[PDB]
Formats: structure tokens, sequence, C-alpha cells
DNA sequence: TAAAAACTATTATTATGGTATTATGGCCTTGGGC
DNA sequence: CAGCTAATGGCCATAATACCATAATAATAGTTTTTA
């Protein structure tokens, strides 16, 4: 449920060495990779557990008590001085000191290493799912000498994949990024792409957050006589942080502050009995029970009702407000809405018609009128899903929505502009994407925490464009905005 | 208001306040006073000691305000669900010297022809905040504006392993029911073409029809405000009138409401 | 001895963290505690066994924060409240000692309540609480009674442990001393 | 009579949210014969 | 002075907070079974 993800560096010998190359030991590149995912799960803050281990080496860290290994850490959600604790390992001083202080390279034996790290899959005491491992190697030859080691590769390998446990080798630059194809299968283990490097890892997880989540499950009675139960889902919440946590000063420790009510006149206490929930205006104070309030919500019950069918195009935006998060109607428990819900969306979409509902949130609420667009089902060859089949949970518009908005005259433009304006926008347009879109200015703080995480000087201080780039603005389009400026006006801004 | 939580038997808020009650952490974990604490966390397996100081300083931000187009795109790849937000900005001119509102109209119809959407930073003005979001022109002939709204942000997509409904291979009936209940979907079509204005009057036509929470209370308000304590106050069905669609549609559903039970069974 | 040696020893090595090790420890020596029983030899032999594992665990898990040892005091505290009935009396040293002890085990729930365990914590303390009680105390309890009757006087908590919400409110009634009784029956 | 397991159901678990609520949030409004 | 300040009168967004409220799981107990 909260799963496994694993760092590993191969060792024969020369790997922790740089191949005498003048940039880095690709070993070290791997080092910052480890840094990058383990750090990454600071941001993503993933109850997935992470692994740091090496092998193939001089001394050992393990419980399996064999040559050419080191544990680094056991499976973990991260730690600040788990980060720091591993932070020694950059730098040639830290290359070496890391190496020798631990000892660096002698021999190894492959599938031995398999059940090594696998036997870090032993380390699981908890609920995990994903078994995912990464070897760091340029190794062209595991060995030529004992091909019984090779049979051991092709032997235990299939076991460990069959173990559901999956390690691959990303294209880490042995020359050509690798030149080897040949025997390599064993070494390695909703439409997307793949990459050979860490940078993708780096930025991709710079802002990243939770993955496996579906929890509170409501229903929809369609009519009074027929059934569906409805899965509540958050495509997101407009995801925010785990928020500021109380820890006292020098003690550093959680306050375990509590709250109740003393009497605020006499030194006595107060109790929910002793108080109530009031509205007050003018002269009259008026007091009614926290109960009385919470059940004044009551109309029906948490649950949902097909309230009808509407033109989809009937409302585009005259309007908009707090989103649908996405309810997928459950079909395992209640199926046939497999079929029902299926052809529902089929034809209602065909009708450009939608199923209105009155949604009743959890432990009641006052419920509300909200449309449900049938959500279509979009999948390509490898099945990118932009539209998981379902409903758009479409809030209806209401008085408050319209509580105010002005109306007055409008003076209008001319085609003389649009002739240029269009292509002007063609310079201002970009094909956009699903991706690289956020409010990082909050991200920057879990950068600021990446600090104490590594305990270093300045953050990653990475780059997303949520802000426009001038060279392109003044580049592709140019100053034709001048033409527009003096079209109808000498502005002085 | 919050449902003012103040006193009972008096109603006098004098007795009323909640308990600060800050404690130590463990092993009798006793009281702590002078509320101030560091401002920190755990995350992962790691406690995250930190302050409000290092927050405030170490925090990059906007300035006091700004609104800046971040770019543009066609509307084709773009999705309503993937319109996200709650607060929405009809944005009109700073006008009187209205020229750039006219050229604004120029870029507007430069957007609408080509199904073009706006990508814009917005930092709210009066007090100190950064934000960024999508914004888009809405067109209703008499007057139009662009509306600032949240661009759903890359994290914002949850996605599952869900096996396709494109696979019905475990679920199909005869259509012969499905079509009929379609005809129901018409009988239950809330907006059907009316006035021959092609204004399909949606039964439940949103709009001037409100939501309970306030209305509900309001009945509570005249009642209890104007009359002593009681049980549930009048729900007067003008309430439920609003709550429930009209029974010409519903009646037209009835025998289709029958074909539901008949043609479409249940499990469990 | 194997009771005592194995307990204070293996439990002692456990002070670096135990997990299953301690718990089954607590189990076997604890559980095979009573299933192995004889008058004389095992009865009072226990009486010292129980005695000095009292003196132990008060210290031990008192120190222990939560961790594994929330579950270690599952194992124990269960074995405790059930080992009350072992001795209806000869309790006095362990009467008072366990009195402010499990008082502070309320406190151990007070460090971290809830989850799964801390339920099991206070819950097991509750049957730890009364069959313990012979009367035989006055303000050794009554003192406790006071701000227990505060600690439950308040505190929104899980639907489950809510026994404690009322737990001691009449158990303090069995504590005859007035003015706290006044406090409660006014409050209750 | 209980007395045995007993696979069953229950209500127990949060992690994770969402509400709903707080708080001012750094701003727009108020003032007076020289 | 010049114009009255200019912090006064007001205060909306926020972020924060709360309550407050579930599945993801994992337990309880549970009432039957005869046995005695």
């Amino acid at each position: 449920g909260r799963d496994s993800l694993i760092f590993l560096v191969d060792a024969s010998k020369a790997m922790f060495e740089s191949q005498s190359e003048d940039e880095l030991t690709p070993f070290d590149m791997s080092i910052q990779c480890i840094q990058s995912v383990y750090i990454s799960k600071i941001i993503s803050s993933d109850r997935d557990l992470l692994a740091v281990v090496f092998y193939g080496t001089e001394k050992d860290k393990n419980s399996v008590n064999f040559k050419n290994i080191y544990v680094l850490q056991e499976l973990d959600n991260p730690g600040a001085k788990r980060i720091l604790e591993l932070d020694q390992f950059k730098g040639q001083q830290g290359q070496k000191r890391f190496q020798d202080m631990m000892g660096h390279g002698s021999d190894y034996s492959l599938s031995e290493v398999l059940w090594v790290c696998a036997n870090l899959f032993s380390d699981v005491q908890f609920k995990m799912s994903h078994k995912r491992i990464m070897l760091f190697t340029n190794e062209d030859n595991p060995h030529g000498n004992d091909s019984a080691k090779a049979s051991r590769a092709r032997t235990k390998a299939g076991d460990l994949r069959d173990t559901g446990i999956f390690l691959d080798l990303m294209h880490l630059k042995k020359p050509g990024g690798f030149d080897i194809s040949l025997f390599y299968r064993d070494i390695i283990s909703v439409h997307f792409e793949e990459s050979s490097k860490l940078e993708d890892l780096l930025r991709k997880v710079r802002a990243k957050e939770t993955r496996k989540r579906a929890l509170s499950r409501l229903k929809l009675k369609l009519n009074k006589d027929i059934v569906i139960s409805v899965g509540i889902y958050n495509l997101v919440q407009k995801a925010l942080k785990p928020p500021p946590i109380k820890l006292y000063r020098e003690t550093n420790e959680p306050v375990k502050t509590k709250t109740r009510t003393f009497n605020t006149s006499t030194g006595g206490l107060l109790l929910p009995s002793d108080t109530k929930r009031s509205q007050i205006y003018g002269s009259r104070q008026i007091i009614l029970e926290k109960e009385e309030t919470e059940e004044l919500k009551r109309f029906d019950d948490p649950g949902l009702m097909l309230m009808g069918f509407k033109p989809l195009v009937l409302l585009k935006k005259h309007h908009y407000l707090r989103p649908s998060l996405f309810v997928y109607p459950e079909e395992s428990l209640v199926i046939g809405s497999s079929t029902l819900f299926s052809a529902l969306l089929i034809k209602c979409l065909e009708k450009e018609v939608a199923a209105l509902c009155r949604y009743t949130p959890r432990r009641n609420i006052p419920p509300y009128f909200v449309a449900l667009v049938p959500q279509e089902e979009e999948l390509d060859d490898q099945k990118i899903q932009v539209t998981p089949p379902g409903f758009q949970l479409v809030f209806l518009p209401f008085a408050d929505d319209k509580r105010k908005m002005p109306f007055t005259e409008k003076i209008m433009a001319t085609p003389e502009q649009v002739g240029k304006m269009k292509a002007i926008v063609e310079k201002l347009r970009f094909t956009y994407r699903s991706d690289s879109f956020e409010n990082p200015v909050l991200q920057q703080h879990f950068r600021n925490l990446e600090a104490l995480a590594l305990d270093l000087m300045e953050p990653e201080q990475a780059v997303d464009l949520t802000l426009p780039k001038v060279e392109a603005m003044n580049k592709r389009l140019g100053s034709l905005v001048d033409e527009f400026k003096e079209l109808v006006y000498p502005p002085d801004y | 208001k919050t449902w003012t939580v103040v006193d009972a038997k008096t109603l006098k808020k004098e007795d009323i306040q909640k308990e600060t009650v800050y404690c130590l952490n463990d092993d009798d974990e006793t009281e702590v006073l002078k509320e101030d604490i560091i401002q920190g966390f755990r995350y992962g397996s790691d406690i995250v000691p930190f302050s409000k100081v290092d927050e405030e300083q170490m925090k990059y931000k906007s300035e006091g305000k700004c609104f800046s187009v971040l770019g543009f795109c066609k509307s084709s790849q773009v999705q309503r669900r993937f319109f996200m937000g709650n607060q929405v900005l009809k944005v009109f001119a700073a006008r009187d010297d209205e020229a750039a509102a006219v050229a604004l109209s120029s870029l507007i119809h430069a957007l609408d022809d080509l199904d073009m959407v706006a990508i814009v930073r917005y930092a709210y003005d009066k007090r100190a905040n950064p934000q960024v979001g999508v914004a888009f022109p809405h067109i209703k002939h008499n007057y139009e504006c662009l509306v600032y709204v949240q661009l759903p942000f890359m994290e914002d997509l949850r996605q599952y392993m869900f096996s396709s409904l494109k696979n019905s291979k475990k679920y199909a009936p005869t259509e012969a029911q499905l079509n009929a209940v379609d005809a129901l979907i018409d009988s239950m079509s809330l907006a059907k073409k009316d006035e021959k204005t092609d204004t399909l009057e949606d039964l439940f036509p949103t709009t001037k029809i409100p939501n309970p929470r306030f209305q509900r209370l309001f009945q509570c308000l005249l009642h209890r405000a104007l009359h002593p304590r009681e049980p549930l106050p009048p729900i007067q069905q003008h309430i439920w009138n609003m709550l429930n669609p009209p029974a010409e549609v519903t009646t037209k559903s009835q025998i289709p409401l029958s074909k539901i039970k008949t043609l479409f069974p249940l499990i469990e | 001895c194997s009771l005592l040696r194995l307990q204070e020893t293996l439990s002692a090595a456990d002070r670096c963290g135990a997990a299953l090790a301690g718990h089954q420890l607590i189990r076997g020596l604890g559980q095979e505690c009573v299933l192995s029983s004889s008058p004389a030899v095992l009865a009072l032999q226990t009486s010292l066994v129980f005695s000095r594992d009292f003196g132990l665990l008060v210290f031990v898990r008192k120190s222990l924060n939560s961790i594994e040892f929330r579950e270690c005091r599952e194992e124990i505290l269960k074995f405790l409240c059930i080992f009350l009935e072992k001795m209806g009396q000869k309790i006095a040293p362990y009467s008072v000692e366990i009195k402010n002890t499990c008082t502070s085990v309320y406190t151990k729930d007070r460090a971290a309540k809830c989850k799964i365990p801390a339920l099991d914590l206070l819950i097991k303390l509750l049957q730890t609480f009364r069959s313990s009680r012979l009367m035989d105390e006055f303000k050794i309890g009554e003192l406790f009674s006071k701000f227990y009757g505060e600690l439950a006087l308040k505190k929104k908590i899980p639907d489950t442990v809510l026994e404690k919400v009322y737990e001691l409110l009449g158990l303090l009634g069995e504590v005859h001393p007035s003015e706290m009784i006044n406090n409660a029956e006014n409050l209750f």
C-alpha cells in the first residue's frame, strides 16, 4: 500500500572509479540520482519506502554476511539526517573517503546480489505494493570467466521478476549512453514515454506528491427503485502541503497542545452543554444547538440522485466555481451500471445531455444541486487517459454565484486589429500540455526544507516557467505590440 | 458567522473562550507556557524542525500584486474538468482611456475565432500574495470579459489502473431496453427546446433557484428567531419544489421508471 | 526466574528496541506465566515474579516512548489487567505503585492517544483500574480521581475508547470522599 | 446445563482529506477653517 | 502652505486553522455448532 522503491549501485571494480574520465565517475552521477529520488520523496513525501545499498566491493555492510556488499540504509520513508547521513557521498574527497572508508571494489557475484537487494525486500514489515529497483552500472561484462554466473543471471533473475521484484538499468552513459544491446535482458526487469536520465527524475519530482488514493465511497440512487454506488475521487484537491506542525522551540518536539474550554469568566471550565451555536444580530442574540445546527442540514442523507438530463453545451462558462473533483461511479460492487452507466454515458453524451444530481456530502450536509456531465472515456494505443469514464461533477450555478457581477456598455474593436492580432497570438500561443504546471511558489518552501534535508546553503533553486520569458516575447512576436499600441491610442500608458 | 459558539444558560460570551493548552511532548509531557514554539514538521520518517523565521525569510513570493499573461493555447486539447478552481474573475477595464479595452476586444476576438485560451499569472493586490492560473474570455454578445480561474496544476491529475469501460466484454444487454430508457432520457431531459427560441428550459434551470444551506437556515431563522425553540422548522415544499423537478418530466419517466426495474435488474 | 531472568534480561536487551522480540517475550513468559501455576511454589513464586516485573515494567515501558512498545503494552497491559485478578490483595505495594503507574500510563496515552494501540492502552488500563480497587486507599486514588475526572471531562476522542469518557465517573463514586464527588455530580 | 471452535458479522484503524472555521490578511475611508 | 493630514474610519483575500469525517486495511466480538 505504501510501497518499495530501491537505489542500487553495481560494482565490479572500475565503476566507483571514473573510467578515468574527466567529468565524474558515473558512479557519482548515480550518487546524485539516489539523492534525487530519496530527496524526491521529501517533496512527494511518499509513504513508499526507499533503499540505499551498494555491493561488489571491498568491505561489507549487510546482515547476509558475504563478500562484496554494503547496506547503506534499510527501507525508509526519508529522514533529514538520513539525507545528511548520506550527504557525505558527493565529491572526490567524498568519492574516495566514501570508497575506502567503506572499502571500494574487489569482486562480486550477480544473483547473489539479486537476493541481496531482494532480501532487502525481506526488509518489509509493512504494507507495500510496488517492488521497484534500479541498478547503477556501466558494466558491459558481468563476467566471462564463470558462465555459471551467467546461468545464474538468467536463473535467479526470472525468479526475482517472478518475485514481482523489478530492477532495470537506465541508460547512464557507458559510451554511446551505452553501446551494449546484445545479451542484455536479464539485467533489467496510461500512455507514456521513457527516458535515459535523472534530470527528468529531478524536476519531475521537484513538485510531485501523492499517487494511490481512493477513499470515501458514496452512492447514487438513480430513481427510488434502482441502484448505483458512487466512487468519490480527487483528481486533486488543488493539492496543498501537509501544513505547519506544532513543535516547541528548544525542545523541538511536538507540543501535544490540547484545547478545550475553561470558563473565561470564572476560573472554571466550559462544556459543549454549557454552550451552544448562536447567530446574533442587532438587539437579539439567538442561540441554537450545535446539534440543531448540524441536523438543520438534514434533508435526505449522503448519497446521490439522478435529477435529470441537460444539454451539455447548455452551459459552458456563464459561470464556474469549486470543481468537480472526479467521482467515478463504482462498478464492481454495483455493476450493470457497467452496462447501464456505460450506455448512459454513450447516449447522453450522444444526446449532449447530462445527468443532474443533488449531491449530499459526507455525514450529511445541506445537499446541493450539481450537474453531472457524462465523462467520456479517452484512451490511445497505450491508453493515455485524459477522460476516465465517469461524470464531470458539475456544480450548478446559484444565487451566490451570481450574487453580484456588473453590467454596463461595451465599446468594441475592429477587424483592422484582428488581421494582425491573430498571428500575433500565434506568436503568443503555445501548444501547452498537461505537464509542468503548478504554483511552485509554495514548492519553494519544500525547497527551503530541502535545505535542512541536506543542510546546505541555497536550494535546488530550479526552474519552471510560471513566468514569461522575455527573450521569446520580444523575440518571436517582436514589437508589433507597438502597432497595436498606436492603433487607436497615444497611451502614455 | 460561525454559529457563534458562545455561552448557554446565559449566552454571555464572558465565560467563553477555548483552551490554549500547549503541552510538552512526552513522559508526562506537561504544560508549556508562552505559546511560542518553533514551526516545524515531521515528514517522511523525519521530524522537520524549522521556525516561522526561516519560513518568512526563506520564502520567495510575488511582490504585492501582478497579473501577467503566461501565454496562450488553442482550446482543442483542453477540457472542462481541466478547467479548475472556485473563485472566478470577470475582468473588465481600468477604463476612461478605454482604448486598450477596445484593443482588448481585438485580442478577444483573436481568441474566440481560434478557440484560444489565456495563461496568466495573478497576484491578488490588497495584501501580499502570489498566485498563477488560467483565464479565459467568455462571450455573451452584449458584454464579455476574460475570467481568471485556476489552471489545474500538473500534480492535479489523479489517475488509476482502471480497466476500461471500453471493455464491456463482461457487460452487455440487448439494446432493446437501452434505447427505450434513452427515450426516457428525453422524457427526463430537463432542458427540452422551449419557446421555439431554442432555449431548452432545463427543469431545474439552475439560476434563480438557490441552494439549501442558507435557505434551510433561513426558515430556521424566521422560525426560531421569531418564535421560541422548537424541533425541525417548516420545510415548506416550495423548498422541495425547488428540490425536485416537475412531474410532467417525472411522469414521463414513470413507465420508463418502470422499464428500469423491469428491464434493468439489481444485484447484491 | 526464567520468568524473571528471561523477562528482565531479554526485556532489558529490548531497551534498544524489541518489536516482535519483546512482545512474544511478554507473551510467552507472560502467557506461560499463569498456565504454569502451582500453589506454594508457583503461586507466591509468581508473587515475587509479578512483584518485580511490576517494579520492572513501570520503569521499562514508562521510559519507552510509544513505537513497538505501544504494542508491548498491548501484550503487557492486557496481561496486567488480567493479572489483577491473580491477586485480589497483597496488592498494597503494587496497589499504590501501579496506582500512580497506570496513572502515568493514562499519561502514556497522553503522549500519543488514538491510532490503533493507544485505544488498547487506555482500554486495558480501564479493566486494569477497578478490579484492582479494594477501596483500601483514600487520596492515593482520590488525587488521581480528580484530574482523571478532568482528563475524561473533555477531549474529543474515538467512538471506541469512549468508555473512559465515563470510565471513572462513578468509579470515583466508589471513592467516598466528598468534595471531588461534589465536583463530578455537579459536572456529570 | 454450559461449553468448544467458530467462520461469520460487527464495530472497531487511520491518511487524507475535505468541509468548515479561525485569524487578520495590508488596504480604502474620515477628517475640518486655516 | 501647499493642501490636511494621515493614520483615522473600514477590510477583503488569503493562507492558515479547525472539525470532521472516511478506506485503507487490518480487530473485535459474535451468535450458531454440539458436548458435555
